[PDB]
Order: structure tokens, then C-alpha cells, then sequence
């Protein structure tokens, strides 16, 4: 009734509908306050990051793409004499910058820049003031949320090394979401613990043989792979979505540490409650109803979870860009068996599966959203759940709301 | 490499798939990576799209390059065949796909369909967005209209609208609308509103609206040798151009000019003692070529304001707009580059800015009054009610959008000043 | 006395102003004070008119009062009606002229003109100026309509349409074009449009269109009795509202519904993905009755909002306005002091306020978004683009202006929330 | 060609395009800082004061009306303590509110409402924190700028006496304006000068038999005769439009107080300069063409002489709500004698002759003004002209504007 560890998983290529690993800059940047992200790509490359930025393009962000020309397709030599000249420049234009990441995109790949050498190269130029790395957001290498994993996986080679027994919480959070968890960490008598990313350049954690690292995010396959090279060992842990999740996430950690069940029950007690009355509020409009979710952040089988164990939803097919079975583990095995589940993508197939199943609910792409409405599907847009706060008990009911509102409003307008 | 923040245009597919979207029954095919779909969201969120845009991608990844990708470029045409059953098709290289080998022209001839796919050679490391509009909407004509018999009425075609244009859909109805006031009935709208199929009956209309020549001239020039139609070189954007223009087709037609203007009420409003304060006040006026040109002769033969700067992002319309700003003792700022807009406008200090919807933001930190005349625009500027910029309802829409603002200015300013300077 | 800095509406003679300048060859003397002239800048300024309202004042001052007061009434309607040459006229007292002796309608009889003049009861002290719109046209109706035979095919009078009135040149316009689509002609639309002869014609068509029931009510229950032309209940703004009212209209008539939806944009923008974000945005709704009754279903029913204060500026409004507010749960805040609105949108703490111009500026102050859905209002609501309330394209037009503040604050919000 | 001492001016009667002396407190109150004025009239009334004010009501201005109802209409028993608890109460809300006029309007003369003993009765019960005058701004007895003038006036005898020799300027000015006036006055060493109205209650003006005054403004007839009551002497001169004007006004002043003519052509000289530049950018526009002016505000006369003299324009009909003649002098004699000169107004027929006039600029209020617009007729609205900075050397190029831009606007409109 509630396994899904031996689910066999369709695997799919063809038509997508999902974003390119350039898009994670958008909110990324905002919590790395010392970083600046430079895209080398074309106009197709800074017209997406103008689109999903918003708003927020017109703040004077920390980011930018130096978008290739004619003269810069051929040849190498040139190209990364010119790369140092735009780079040299960006710098004393913004001298309170300490991190400079160059963003690997489909068209330099296929160039072939190696902006590995040219992180390198710069890194040599700038210190000791501006520390360089490179990384791929690209198309062809990565969806969405999986250029946060490049990005943090690019870090930890560099990071100090230490062999003190801290924890690191791997994954960008919103800062209240952060604090909250520190907090709740903390009064466990879990510290110190450090988050990657960090806020600053100058307060990154340190990796070594004696840390202990836990993802609350879904999506950190190589960073993770990266921790365990120079050492660290992972904890084990469903994602912290919802009373059950964020419950189970601590417990984990507090196994760890040796923490007794009865300071867990004594800390923990209140929040729970608090969580799962929040909650209640949406029960009356999310119980029974079928869930359908498109692939776009491998956010999806820990929400899936969250809202059918927590929520009442019952599950239909449940796709993801891509699935770390061990990472995923936690979450699978709480899962309703009955799920369908899909890795990877084939849109025009996709969608005729979605039709037959003729869901109640439906998480997919803006892009799918308004066409999918028109058929009289309701929708809820998935790329919200990434920027807004959701992990933890104080948004629980938060992230219940995200699912019960679309409902709601298709019911009060009809 | 130039480094980028903001980018007034898209890259050239943009502008192909700103035709297909427009139009109906066609298929658009894009050789590109995974990832780019994400121009889907600016047709569904922003137009407010009721279907997916009639575009699909070869989605192209690491894993499967070399060889595949041409085989990728392949399954896509026919699947987007055998899906849609479109009269027509068209086939262009992304960005990255530009820097593979594969040729769409070759593989699509090779594929041997039941319908006509016309490739686009898109330069996307050199030429924008409404290059590839002009460009596409050029080659379908180019592959569609023939030499026809000329209607028995006078009837015209519109040129140049699209998806994803600022205040399109109003302006056709609008230009249509005046026309009819004449007479003269629309043959074919394209790419709005068009199929393949109404395309090939191009020719038979007695000659061609220019509506916006960025997107609309190419296709115009090539109907005026191949089908022998003159087109209007005047866009219908303010009171003056609207008669200038509805003269134009006179001559061409032969037909007097008959119009309608119990509810043309701008006039009046600025000739009205209320509008007297609007006198002398400085504006800086910036956006595509088509709309600043049309906007500073309003503003300055229409309101009575001074344009003490004017520009455009749009390179293909630098002549006109230099030539243009001469007459206004300006010298034209042509660029892509909005640090350059804002430098002229702090050496400006205007009173009011017309732009684009940087130039809102650039105004906001200014604190400076300003109304949006061209895209790109947000989800605001594609509006629910009637909202056109052409013809006698645009001109009354015009007056309102460009006057709140500075109402606004003034009334926040008296305040401020009242309690207690 | 009532210590008064803002006022909702004027007194009821700016509202038999308000009937007059928007009828042609009709003159309207006021007996009144030099200095009551400062009402004509309203309809000259705000409305953006080309000519003099078609009102005149007695102008008694200080050296002219006592046995002189009475003569320069009879002066100015002697010397208004030798100068126009109007059809029909009316007269009228100032607040001021209601506390003197004379009697224009014992004055203006004695005059014995060749045309009728109307005499209007206009009470200053207790009545506002839409009572005096609505008791005007009454009076004018009252005097002029007769009962006639039906015109041959169906056609029905728009009522209630005035100078100064929120959006009316463009409801009229769009009531006409919806009408039309049905296949009903308008007979006349009163007051605006319509000469004395005009309102002479009333009797032939078939019903009423009640557009505007605190200017229309009376007039439209007269011609009910005397014409025996039924009048409409439903005023056509929403999508919602309009539906019924055609449905209300086929029943009038029995001529089937018909509609063209082309151009209707409203629903499925407000269905669409980027508006699931307005639903239960908490909105505070302030201004005249037909206007308010009228937006909370559209706030509710259409766009999603939570209603969460409803009320209304004029008392003849008040039960058609608590019967209303109470399907919200809510109970009707019916009052003209702003200072009490102020009250009640504090406690309410919205995040939208749909209102009239003194709800733009409590709305400034608090820092929240607002948009105006009713009188009174400043000559930026009197716009020369195509504007309407009702119909489809007041259906499109409300969405646009509604949301368009919420965007603005929350893109303000965003902005300032990541400089630092 | 100039000189309209003689010349005989039309006393006309009828219907009037004017605003009555309530509309008056509207930028009156924004001077007295210390001050509320509360009309006691109608709705009317009130209404007036909202349309007046505009965009200022949402300002919390230190003015109201207590709006008479139908309980007070049936006994004046009733009214007089209904008066005392609506002060109360408003004094109560406004701590820092130091003078409080009680205004009267139409209605309130009508009913008999005697506000002077009103006046006299909160006076006493509210001293010595709050004094409260009383004087009517109505309809009946006034036009728009004459409800400073009332106010002023019924100021005057509560002022307190002295036998210092000092200069009163009389008017409310614009705040820039006054600090000019006073900047130029010191320049030339007159000893201490006040303004009447002054920015704040507890330093008014001081009066006696040694007082000397001068007006800023020309419509201050009633507070000019409570002076004099009092024992001041007037300082006869034209009013400080335009470089000649406020030399003039200058000039009579320094004569008045002994300065020598060297000190005041040093002092003069180059704000003298600054203002004659200002105004020649306005000539082209404005040379030869001609004038009108409808009756609002009694600043058309001195405004019609510099418009003359010094923009090269045409006087036609200039009418006046009030013609006081003494006052008037000095300017009647600097306008050019073609002058046709009207005292109040027959609105029909004044348009009549208007019409045939068919001047090319017309001075009017916003009642009239898109109407003879729509006729074809250039205008320019009135009110402007009270509540604009015009006066003195630094606005002489800013007064000329005012004329010159619905000229102007009409040029680049049309061909
Ligand atoms: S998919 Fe590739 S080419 Fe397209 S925006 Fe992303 S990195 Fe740039
Ligand atoms: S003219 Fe008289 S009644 Fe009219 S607003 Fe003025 S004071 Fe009040």
C-alpha cells in the first residue's frame, strides 16, 4: 500500500518541456550574496535568464552572460583573450564580488571553450580578491534545479579542509526557511552546522573526513558525489516537506548525533502540531483528488509523497528529469504503491497518457499551464514550488495552500 | 562577446516562431537543445495563449550528438507531420544549431512530405528578433503567393502582425475598421490570423497595409514585384499620420477618403484649457523604430510637447528615425545598450519618458512620469479590453496613457508639497 | 451641523444641473446667490465640455435682497427663455433660496411663458444631489411623457444616463451596440441626449432600460404606471449581470438572447493561470450602490477575491445594498463620512480597495492598492479612450483596471525586497 | 496714449460668472500656519470649498464647514450651542489651532446667524489659547479674493497698539515672493517690516498713528479703511507686476522712508535687469496682440498694465468685480486710454460684446473658458493668476509666461 522501492520506472527521451540548468542562476544568486554568475552563450541564453528572472532583471542582479558574436565562433585563442577582456572589465565595475562562476550553455559547449581553463587562468589573474570556478547550465547537460548541482558540485574541490565533525545542510534555501532549521538543529543539540551554499564567500563550510553531510534538496546527485570524494559521509533522510517529511529529515540527523527520543519529542512536539493543524485547513479540498505531475525539478516524488500521505491526494503518474535511486530512496519507500513513475521525458506521449488518466490535478510548465486550462484541466505551475518556501513545518500548510488553491478557484468560478 | 543584461530583442527564432504562433495550420520546426521551450512561456503566459504554440524542437542533448542529431531533426518533422496534418511547414536552426552541420533544407527534401517546408536561414550570432520575423513571414510568401486574378472590389491585405506584437490584435481591428469606412474590405491578415492556405491568395488583393514595417517590409517589397501590389509606406499611429495615411490609400486606390470620427475625441481633449499645462513639457521617447517615429510627431504636432530625445533599439529602422530626428533637431540615439538610454535620458532630464518597459523601470528610479508606446512589454500591456494604438481609437487611448502619468507626477508632487514641504 | 471636510455628493440642484446639461434646448434657472455659478466648472472642466451648462442664476447679493429677490427670478427666466428659445424649461431654489419667501412656481406661472416651465422641489438641507437628478427627470417626465401607441417594431428608452455621470457616454454607447445584437432599437435615452420633444416620445416604446437607478428610479416607476412600460431591475455591469439582464429583457419583450462574445476577453483571462494568484485577495468595496452591488459579484464570482467590506456614500441605495451584502456574510457600511470608510478599512485591512476618489487617497496613505469603480471623481475619470463599465467591453475594461494595481504593488514589493 | 484717470467706467449688473469669498480660505489658510477657518453655510458651500481646493482635500487642510441641517433652520437657540459644541470639539481634535475664523456665508446671512457675537461668545471661552473672529465670505456680500480682504479687516482692531514707525506689507504673498519683498526692503534700509496676514498668530503686526502700509495686493479696501481706523497712512502705488511695476512699488517706498535715490538705484539695478531679460523672451509672442479680461479677482487692471506696457499688448475691455478708486490710481493712470474699464458684469451681455471685440487673448474663469475655446477664442483662466508667484522682479518672466503659452500652444496645434 505504501512501497514504491521496487517500482519499475519508465524511462523516456523525445520532446521536452522542461528549462536548461541557466535558469537555477535566478534564484542561486540571491542567496550567494558575494557571487556573481557570468553565462557565456548566446542572445537565446540572456533572453531566457531575462524571462525567468522577471522583475528581478531590473534590480541590478548578480548575473549577466557575455553573448557571443561572429568573431568569437572562431577561433579559441581569441575567444578567451576576449573572455579575460569582459571579465577584467565586469570586476571593476562590481569590486564587491569574491566568487565569479563562468556558466558553461549549449553554445560554448559546442564551441568548445574550456572555461575550466579559463576559471583557472582568471583565478591566477584575480587573486587574491576574486576566487573563479566554472560549471555547465546547459541544455545538453542539465535541466533546471541540476545547475544548482553543478554550481555547488564546482565548490567543494576548492572548499578548506578540516577534521572537525560538523554538519553541512546541503541545498539553497530561503533565509527564513535556513534559520528555521538552524534553529530547530540547534535547541537538538545538533552544531555546529553550516549550509551549502552559505550566505558570504568567507563563511563556506569546511569537508574532511569527519563530516557529516544531509541534501534538503531533492537534486544534489554530484555535489553529493563531490562530498564523498573529499570524504564526508551522508545522512539518509526523506525530504523535509510537510509534518511527516521534516519530521523524519531531523530524526535522521538526530540518530546521528545521538540525540535521545526524548529531547526529538520535547523540541520537536510543538511545531509538529502547529504543522499539521495548518495542514487541516486544505484536507477538505485536496482529499481524494488525483495527482498528475510533469517532470521539471525531481521536486516531484518527495511533493507526491508529502501530498498524498499528508493530504489525502491519490497518485497518478509522476514524472521527474531525473531520479537518484539511492538519494531517493527515503521517499520511494513512503510513496503509494500505486504510482506510475517516469524518469526523463516524451512529451506528445506524455500528454496522451495525462489525457486518458483525466486527472484532477495537474503540475506542470507555464508552457503546458493556459493550454492544458483550456481543456479543463486544472493546473497548478511547477516552477513556484522552487522560489517559494515549502521545505519545514512553519510553511507546511503553505505548501498544502499551493495545491488547494488552483482547486479552489476553479470551484468558485464555476 | 558583448556583456548582457537586459536585451530589448530576442534571437532570430523568436521572431519564426512569432509568425507560426501567429498564424494557424502551420508547423513550425526548430532544430535546438533541450532547454529552449522556454520562449513557449512568452506565447502562453504573456498573450495569454489558449494552445500550445504550434513549435516543436529536435531537443538535441550530450548523450545523443554526432550523427543523431540529424536523425533527431528527421523525427521531428514527421512526427510534427503526422501529428498536426498542416496545409504547410517550417524548418530553422536554433542558436547552438547553427554551429552543427546539419542542413534543414537537405534533410527536409530528403524526407520528401505531402506538404511544402520552407527552410529559414536565421543568422543568430548577428541578426535579432524581428529580423527573424521579417525573414520568415518574407520566405512564406516567397514559397506561398503567385500572380492572381485581381478581385472584383477593392480589397487590401495587412501586413506585418504578429504574435506577441505590441497591441496587434486592436490594431487590425482598428486599421480593418477604417478601411471598411472606405470601402475597401481585407483580403488576407498575415501572419495574424493566416493559414498557408490563405497566403497562396495573396495576390488577388489590389494592394498591401504595412503595418509594421519590422516585421511586415520584406514580405511587402517581395508582393510588390511578384503580384504587382503598391503598399502603404505611412503607419496609421496618431491623428496627422492616420490622415496622411488614409490620403495614401486614395491615391493608390482611386477611392475618396471617407471617415468617421463621432468618437475621434483627442483633438478636442488637447486643445481643451485643461491640456494647456502640457505645453513645452520634455520628452524622451525611445522603442522600435515604427512606434517612436509615430510617437514624437504626436507628441510634438498633436500635444505640444518638445521631444528633446529620441532613439530606437532596432537597427533595420536607424535611416528613417535618423532622418526622422532631423527634423526635430535631434540627433537620433541608435542602440541595444540600456545603460546608453539611461545616460541620455539623465543628460536629457526629461519630464516624461516613452519607452519600452526598461525604460518604466529606468523612470521609476528616477522618479520620473512614463507610459509604455513599444514592446517589450510585461503581461499588463497585453490587455483584456479594447487597447489599440492605430487609427482614431488609438488616438484617444494614446492622449489618456500618455497624460495620467504626468497627472499622477503632479498629484503626488502637490501633496507631498501641501503636507508639509 | 455636521463639521464637513470631504462630501460624497453635492446638493440636489447640482443634480438638477446634472439633468439639464445633459438634455439639448432645455433651460434650467436656479434661483440662487451670485456665486453658485462655481458649479459650471464641473461639467465645463471635468466633462471637458464644449459650451455653457444650459443653467442660469436669479444672482441676488446683499443689495438686491427683500421685494428685489422675487423680480430677478422672474428677470432671468424672462431673459433665459428670450435668449434660447428652449422647448421646455425648469426652475428651481438654491439651498440659500430655500430659505427666502418666494415662489417660483407662483412666479414663473405669472410669467405665462409660451413653453412649459417645471417647477422642481428640491429640499437643501436634508436631500443630496442624486435625488435631485433623479427627482429633475421625475418632474420633467412627469410633465412631458404621455401615453402613446407602440412603435411597430420592439424598441425600449434608456433612463437615467446624465452629465457627470461615471462612465455614461460609454455605457450608453455599449447598452446600445448589446441591445442592437437582439435586434432593439433604442427609442430615446434620457436625460443625456434627449430634448423636451424627445421626452414627449417616451411613451412609445415597448420597456425601460433603468441604467442608472439613482438617477433613473423615479422616472422609470412613473412611466411603469402611466406608459405601462415595465422596467429593468438588472443594471448590465459583469459578465454575470449582463447574462441576466439579457435574460431579463427576453423575458420583457420575448424576443430570444443573442450575443456576440468575440470580443469578451474577461472570462478567460480571469480563468487563465496567471490569475489564480487574485484568488482570495481581500478587497474593500466603497462608492455609490449600483456600482458597489455590481462589483462585489464580479470581485466573488468572477475574479475569486474575498469581499471582506461592502458599502455605499447614498442612503436610497441602503436596503437594495444590505440585502445585497448579506449573501457575503457581511453587513453593509452605509455612510458619507470618509473619516467612518477610514474606520472601516482599517479594521477591514484589505489588500485591493475598489472605490471612488476618496478611497484612492485613503488608499495612498495606508500604501495599498486601489482602483475606482464609482463617483465622485476628478477629471482623470472622464477619459477620451472608449471606457465603459457595462457589457463585455466594461467586462474586459474592469479587469484590466482592477488588477493593474495589484501588479503595480506587488511588482513595487518585489523590487524593494531585493536591493540589499 | 496712457491715462484712464478720466475715463468712464461701465457700473454693470446681472447674471455673474464669479466665485464668492469662501473660495478665498483655500489658499488663504496654507499662509496662517496657526489658523482654521470654519465656514458655517451649506452643502453648497462645502462643495464649493472641495471643487476650489481640488487635490489639496486629501491634505487635511486647517479649514471645514459645519454644514447647517434641518433642525437648525427652526430656532436660533439651537444654533448658537450647536456652534459651541462642533468649535469644542474641533479645538479639541486641533490642539495647535491659534486664531479660528467663523465664516459666513449665503445661507447663514439668510437665517440670521449672528457669527460676530458667536465670535465674541468662544472668544471668552476659549481664551487665551484660541482667539476667534468672524467675517463673511458670502455670495451676497463678496467676490472670491474680497474673502481676504474680510478676513484681514476683522483682524485689524484686535492688533495690538504701538507708536513705532514701521511698514506693513498687506497681502498674503507667496512664501519666495514675501522673502524677495522683505530681502529688497532690508537692501534699501527699511527698518522692521511685517506682513499682514504674518506666518503665525503671535507674530501679527503691531498698529498706531505712526504705522505706515502698502499693499502687495489691490483688492484690500475694507482692511485698508480698518488701518486707517486705527491711525496708519497708506504708501500710494501701482502694484509689483513686472519690472515697472514693482519698481514703482519700490520706488514709493524708498520716497516714503527717505532713501536716497543712489541707494535705490544700486539696490535695483541688476534684479531691474534680470526681469526686463525675462520678460523680451515673451515679446515675439506677445507684441500687439490684444486683450480682454472678464471680472474675477480685481488683479486685471494692474495685470492689463504691464500686459500694455510692458509686452506690447492691446488693451480692449479689462472689467473689475470692484473699482476702488484711490487704489486704483497709480495703475489707471499707466493704462493705455483706449481702455474700455467695467465694474462688475451682465454675463450675456458682456459675452455679446466680446464676441464682437473678437480679442485676441481673453482672461476668464474656468466656467467660460473651453466654451470660448470651442468659439475659437484664445483664453487663459484666471485663477491661476492668484495663486501662482507673480509678483516682483523674479516671477516678471513667469507672470509674462502665463500669457504667452495658450498663445503659443494655439500656434503649434494648428499650422
Ligand atoms: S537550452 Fe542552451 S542555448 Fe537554450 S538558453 Fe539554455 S544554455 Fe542557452
Ligand atoms: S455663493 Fe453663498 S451659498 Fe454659494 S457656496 Fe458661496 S457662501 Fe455658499
Amino acid at each position: 500500500t505504501f512501497g514504491c522501492t521496487d517500482s519499475p520506472v519508465r524511462r523516456e527521451r523525445g520532446q521536452k518541456a522542461v528549462f536548461c540548468g541557466l535558469t537555477s542562476i535566478v534564484w542561486l544568486h540571491r542567496k550567494m550574496q558575494d557571487a556573481f554568475f557570468l553565462v557565456v552563450g548566446s542572445r537565446t541564453c540572456a533572453h531566457l535568464l531575462q524571462a525567468a528572472a522577471g522583475v528581478m532583471i531590473f534590480a541590478e542582479p548578480r548575473f549577466g552572460t557575455a553573448v557571443l558574436e561572429e568573431q568569437d565562433l572562431a577561433g579559441l585563442a581569441d575567444a578567451h583573450k576576449e573572455l579575460d577582456r569582459e571579465v577584467a572589465k565586469l570586476l571593476e565595475r562590481r569590486p564587491d564580488i569574491r566568487q565569479l562562476f563562468l556558466v558553461g550553455s549549449c553554445p560554448s559547449e559546442v564551441l568548445k571553450l574550456d572555461l575550466d581553463r579559463a576559471a583557472e587562468r582568471l583565478s591566477g589573474l584575480h587573486a587574491p580578491h576574486v576566487r573563479v570556478y566554472s560549471y555547465t547550465g546547459s541544455g545538453l547537460d542539465t535541466t533546471f534545479t541540476q545547475g544548482e548541482d553543478t554550481c555547488l558540485a564546482a565548490m567543494v574541490p576548492t572548499l578548506d579542509t578540516t577534521e572537525a565533525a560538523e554538519l553541512i545542510v546541503v541545498g539553497a534555501l530561503p533565509d527564513v526557511v535556513e534559520d528555521q532549521c538552524l534553529s530547530l538543529l540547534t535547541q537538538l543539540g545538533v552544531g555546529p552546522v553550516r549550509m551549502l551554499p552559505a550566505r558570504r564567500s568567507d563563511i563556506e563550510p569546511a569537508v574532511g573526513p569527519n563530516t557529516r553531510f544531509i541534501l534538503a534538496q531533492p537534486f544534489l546527485g554530484e555535489t553529493t558525489g563531490a562530498l564523498e570524494r573529499r570524504g564526508a559521509k551522508r545522512i539518509a533522510a526523506p525530504f523535509p516537506f510537510g509534518e511527516e517529511g521534516t519530521t523524519l529529515w531531523l530524526k535522521a540527523v538526530a540518530d546521528a548525533y545521538g540525540v535521545s527520543a526524548e529531547k526529538f519529542e520535547a523540541v520537536t512536539a510543538a511545531p509538529r502540531a502547529r504543522a499539521k493543524k495548518a495542514i487541516a485547513a486544505h484536507l477538505e479540498t485536496l482529499t481524494g483528488k488525483s495527482l498528475f505531475m510533469f517532470p521539471d525539478s525531481q521536486l516531484e516524488i518527495p511533493l507526491a509523497r508529502f501530498l498524498a500521505r499528508e493530504c489525502g491526494m491519490k497518485t497518478t503518474e509522476i514524472a521527474t528529469p531525473f531520479l537518484h535511486k539511492a538519494i531517493m530512496a527515503p521517499d520511494l519507500a513512503l510513496l503509494p504503491s500505486n504510482t506510475a513513475l517516469t524518469e526523463g521525458q516524451d512529451l506528445e506521449a506524455q500528454l496522451d497518457r495525462h489525457e486518458a488518466i483525466n486527472p484532477d490535478l495537474t503540475v506542470c510548465g507555464l508552457g503546458l499551464a493556459n493550454p492544458l486550462e483550456a481543456k479543463g484541466h486544472a493546473t497548478k505551475w511547477a516552477i513556484e514550488l522552487v522560489f517559494t518556501p515549502v521545505h519545514f513545518y512553519e510553511q507546511a500548510g503553505d505548501l498544502a495552500g499551493l495545491f488547494s488553491r488552483p482547486l479552489r478557484r476553479r470551484a468558485l468560478l464555476n | 562577446m558583448k556583456l548582457t543584461l537586459w536585451t530589448y530583442e530576442g534571437p532570430p527564432h523568436v521572431g519564426a516562431m512569432r509568425v507560426a504562433t501567429a498564424m494557424k495550420d502551420l508547423q513550425l520546426v526548430l532544430h535546438g537543445p533541450q532547454g529552449d521551450t522556454y520562449a513557449d512561456l512568452l506565447f502562453t503566459m504573456i498573450e495569454r495563449r489558449n494552445a500550445r504554440p504550434p513549435v516543436s524542437f529536435s531537443t538535441f542533448e550530450a548523450s545523443h550528438m554526432g550523427t543523431d542529431t540529424a536523425i533527431l531533426l528527421k523525427d521531428a518533422l514527421a512526427a510534427a507531420h503526422a501529428r498536426y496534418k498542416p496545409q504547410a511547414m517550417a524548418v530553422a536552426l536554433t542558436c547552438t544549431a547553427e554551429l552543427l552541420q546539419d542542413d534543414p533544407n537537405g534533410i527536409s527534401r530528403a524526407l520528401n512530405l505531402p506538404v511544402p517546408v520552407v527552410p529559414l536561414e536565421l543568422p543568430s550570432y548577428s541578426r535579432k528578433e524581428n529580423y527573424g520575423a521579417d525573414e520568415t513571414f518574407r520566405a512564406l510568401v516567397r514559397a506561398l503567393a503567385v500572380p492572381m486574378e485581381r478581385t472584383p472590389e477593392v480589397t487590401c491585405n495587412l501586413l506585418g502582425a504578429t504574435a506577441l506584437g505590441f497591441r496587434h490584435r486592436d490594431d487590425v481591428a482598428e486599421v480593418t475598421k477604417l478601411l471598411a469606412t472606405m470601402g475597401i474590405k481585407v483580403n488576407v491578415c498575415a501572419p495574424l490570423g493566416a493559414s498557408p492556405d490563405d497566403l497562396r491568395k495573396l495576390g488577388q488583393a489590389h494592394f498591401n497595409v504595412l503595418m509594421y514595417p519590422e516585421t511586415g517590409e520584406s514580405a511587402a517589397r517581395h508582393l510588390e514585384r511578384a503580384c504587382k501590389q503598391p503598399f502603404t509606406k505611412i503607419v496609421p499611429i496618431g491623428v496627422g499620420a492616420t490622415r496622411d495615411f488614409l490620403a495614401e490609400v486614395s491615391k493608390i486606390t482611386g477611392l475618396p477618403v471617407v471617415t468617421d470620427e463621432s468618437t475621434l475625441r483627442q483633438p478636442w481633449w488637447s486643445a481643451s484649457v485643461d491640456s494647456t499645462y502640457l505645453t513645452g513639457k520634455r520628452v524622451f521617447i525611445f522603442g522600435d523604430g515604427t512606434h517612436v517615429i509615430a510617437a514624437a510627431r504626436i507628441a510634438a504636432k498633436e500635444v505640444g510637447f518638445e521631444v528633446v530625445g529620441m532613439g530606437c533599439y532596432n537597427r533595420e529602422m536607424a535611416r528613417p528615425l535618423r532622418t526622422a530626428a532631423a527634423e526635430y533637431g535631434l540627433e537620433a540615439l541608435i542602440t541595444d545598450d540600456y545603460l546608453e538610454v539611461e545616460k541620455a535620458i539623465e543628460a536629457a532630464a526629461p519630464e516624461l519618458i516613452l519607452g519600452t518597459q526598461m525604460e518604466r523601470n529606468i523612470a521609476k528610479k528616477l522618479g520620473l512620469p512614463c507610459a509604455v508606446i513599444s514592446a517589450p512589454v510585461h503581461v499588463q500591456d497585453f490587455p483584456a479590453r479594447y487597447a489599440p494604438q492605430m487609427g482614431f481609437e488609438g488616438a484617444n487611448v494614446l492622449f489618456d496613457t500618455w497624460v495620467h502619468p504626468l497627472v499622477m507626477g503632479l498629484e503626488e508632487h502637490l501633496l507631498t508639497m501641501f503636507r508639509e514641504d
